[PDB]
């Protein structure tokens, strides 16, 4: 899931991260409204969007730039007159840009130290890690490639907790001094809370740093989250902002299906996660671009099946389907079943490549036969690699 | 150690195993076709149910009752994710000595946590979860696995997939190599067993003569098996390795169905763990569909297919 960076703000804010002073605003006037209220020397008006690149965008209302600066409360209220209800275009968006419905309405601070700080659970160790460079202000494989001796880690014990020693030396080890130094071992300790309690994969800050006035600030920050976790933070998933997602990525979310569009033509209808990247990987190294990834699951139900198999017929960069089950848990008349009622609703205009075994197989190829559709049966993975490719111009 | 407890890996006829969740939907689908399978499935527990009987086997309230009663030695985990790591957890607190973990689903930070207490004891051995489990053809199934495409024979295989697992099972069933054991160590980041745990098994098995590994991308599990590889298969004795890392065309900062499969932050790329398993002597199959044929051509180059006259 995806947070503007209004969310990503105020979750950490109401966990004692120490982030710049804003309010958000969906009209001009409380846009001027906010500015006001922030008291400060200095206001950054920021557009809320996903996307990067909004300092040299460009809104449909004429106004260049989606981040800008004044002192000025009513200058403020004026430019996001001309944000609000427009449409903001940059390289990372499409042509036609992304609708703007928020604001943000800052504190601008400046930065006198920028550093790098992620927390997340350790592939190579049990239990979360500290991982921090000095180096802040990149993404951290630039700092890996560069430099990696200027990467520090700290392993923390679950059951421990963070100990102070540990945020004070990996403050320490940023470049923090003296003082600062406290604030940002504090602010490691309020990240690591934060990261447990919202069922985070990574809470990254970058850059985490002080301002000249001497205080530690979380500038910016992205926060990832387990999906497993969904159950446990209704909140948090219910603040999803999926308005620049594929819109197909979006129909298969509403029914719970793990799907990731790609660039290519030929759709993949799998029943495991390994399979199905195998799958992907075997249309490559045949000559062919698959169109998408996509895991049913094994506990999939056949409504998911019916769902999937529509969302890949009707997506238009569709030029064939390969279906390849090997049921274990999954049996092989769900996906039958799915495929031909989806298909006795709509015309078959693709070649449709399938291939199963495992459970129940006999039983879910006779439902396919007596369903008439028509179907390039095939023999293997390789197999279907290969006719699905060769279905294509 | 927590190694200690590896060799409860290898299951046999003589396991004796015990279904927690067993009145559920899956828990009594899969019981069912354990039985059938030959599996000596002794009993099950909900907690609220003891004192039921369910396929005619008892029911329990609490997998130290339940154990006690019927000298099982394994327990299989068809609980739903928020509860599953309660399930794990009181099956190590009961000493059980192997748990297979089906669910998927469970929160990351809950298998952190679970690992913890794990690693600090050798009684129990946990595969999984998000796993297809665990299989020693003709002698004992348990978890998800199609029985009906195994054969007992001569390669031991270890994946995070369970549908890559049934094609190398297909595969080597259908070249006639068939299978010794069989490990799904399922798609999750923090689980309880790793391919060096099954390695290890398998080198030291003499019924395991070839192995099969199959990855995917994410964590770094496939380079510390290569490492593993490095310093225990080598030697006169080495027994061949065919393996696929699945993911070579994924897209970075996706998880890719598996909550463990993501290249993140610019780690866990499939490139990298082929030239890792590479460089510790693992023939690494271009194409998911070539694992049989790979694995039976080092074994024809090596003399391993010649018949006794
Ligand atoms: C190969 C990768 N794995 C997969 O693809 C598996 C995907 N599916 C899943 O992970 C599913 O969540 C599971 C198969 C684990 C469970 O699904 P299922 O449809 O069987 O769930 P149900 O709700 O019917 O059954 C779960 C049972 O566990 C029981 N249960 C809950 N907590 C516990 C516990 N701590 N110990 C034992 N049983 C428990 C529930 O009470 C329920 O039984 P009941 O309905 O008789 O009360
Ligand atoms: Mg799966
Ligand atoms: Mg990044």
């Amino acid at each position: 899931m995806n947070l503007q960076e209004y969310q990503s703000k105020k979750l950490m804010s109401d966990n004692g991260v120490k982030v710049q002073r804003f309010f958000v605003a969906d009209t001009a006037n409380e846009a001027l409204e906010a500015a006001k209220r922030l008291n400060a020397k200095e206001i950054v008006l920021k557009a809320q969007i996903l996307a990067g690149g909004r300092g040299k965008g460009v809104f449909s209302s004429g106004l260049k730039g989606g981040v800008h600066l004044t002192k000025d409360p009513e200058v403020v209220g004026q430019l996001a007159k001309q944000m609000i209800g427009y449409n903001l275009a940059t390289k990372q968006t499409p042509k036609e840009g992304v609708k703007v419905n928020k604001v943000m309405v800052a504190e601008a601070l400046d930065i006198s130290r920028e550093t790098y700080l992620a927390i997340l659970m350790d592939r190579s160790c049990n239990g979360p890690v500290l991982v921090g460079s000095p180096q802040g202000g990149v993404d951290i494989e630039e700092v890996a490639a560069s430099n990696p001796e200027l990467i520090f880690k700290e392993q923390i014990d679950i059951i421990e907790g963070i100990k102070d020693s540990q945020a004070q030396r990996m403050a320490e080890n940023l470049g923090f001094l003296g003082p600062l130094q406290n604030q940002a071992a504090d602010q490691i300790k309020k990240l690591y809370n934060l990261f447990l309690k919202i069922d985070a994969t990574q809470v990254e800050v970058n850059p985490f740093g002080e301002t000249p006035e001497g205080q530690v600030v979380c500038f910016d920050a992205k926060i990832n989250f387990d999906d497993n976790a969904e159950f446990r933070q209704k909140d948090i998933f219910a603040m999803d902002d999926k308005s620049e997602n594929e819109p197909i990525e979006n129909e298969a979310a509403k029914y719970d299906l793990k799907y990731i569009g790609l660039d290519g033509n030929i759709a993949c209808f799998v029943n495991g996660a390994g399979l199905a990247m195998a799958t992907c990987d075997i249309i490559f190294l045949n000559g062919g671009k698959p169109a998408n990834f996509l895991d049913l699951g094994g506990g999939v139900k056949e409504s998911q099946v019916y769902q999937a198999f529509k969302l890949l017929t009707a997506d238009p960069k569709v030029e064939a389907i390969l279906v390849n089950i090997f049921g274990g848990i999954v049996n092989c008349a769900i996906i039958a079943n799915g495929i031909t009622k989806a298909c006795r609703e709509l015309e078959l205009k693709v070649p449709l490549v399938v291939r199963l075994e495992g459970t129940n197989v006999h039983e879910a190829q006779n439902i396919l036969t007596n369903s008439g559709l028509p179907i390039t049966s095939a023999v293997d993975l390789e197999d279907a690699a290969k006719k699905a490719v060769a279905s294509v111009t | 150690s927590y190694t200690a407890s590896r060799k409860h890996l290898y299951v046999d006829k003589n396991t004796k195993v015990i279904c927690q969740g067993f009145t559920g939907k899956q828990g009594t689908f899969h019981s069912q076709q354990a039985l059938e399978y030959g599996t000596n499935l002794v009993g099950g527990t909900t907690p609220g149910k003891g004192g039921k009987t369910h396929l005619g086997l008892p029911v329990f309230n609490t997998v130290k009752e339940a154990k006690e009663q019927t000298g099982a030695t394994a327990s299989v985990i068809y609980v739903p994710p928020p509860f599953a790591a309660a399930a794990i957890n009181e099956a190590i607190d009961a000493e059980v000595p192997l748990v297979v973990c089906i669910t998927e689903g469970i929160p990351q930070q809950d298998m952190v946590r679970v690992k913890h207490r794990l690693l600090r004891q050798g009684k129990t051995r946990l595969i999984g979860p998000n796993c297809p489990g665990v299989i020693n053809p003709g002698e004992c199934k348990i978890g998800i696995m199609p029985g009906h495409i195994h054969k007992k024979g001569r390669i031991g295989i270890v994946s995070r997939s369970g549908t890559l697992t049934y094609e190398a099972v297909h595969q080597t069933t259908q070249v006639g190599l068939g299978q010794s054991l069989c490990v799904g160590i399922g798609g999750d980041p923090f689980n309880g067993t790793d391919f060096t745990d099954c390695l290890e098994i398998f080198l030291n098995d003499p019924a395991t003569e070839g192995i099969i590994l199959i990855g995917e991308i994410g964590g770094n599990a496939e380079e510390n098996a290569a490492e593993f590889l490095k310093q225990h298969n080598s030697g006169p004795k080495s027994k061949p390795v065919v393996s696929f890392i699945a993911g070579l065309t994924a897209p970075p900062g996706r998880r890719m169905g598996h909550a463990g499969a993501i290249i993140a932050g610019g780690k866990g790329g499939a490139k990298e763990k082929i030239t890792a398993l590479q460089s510790a002597g693992v023939v690494v199959s271009m194409s998911p569909a070539q694992l049989g044929t790979t694995i039976y051509k080092e074994f024809e180059k090596r003399k391993m297919l010649l018949v006794h006259h």
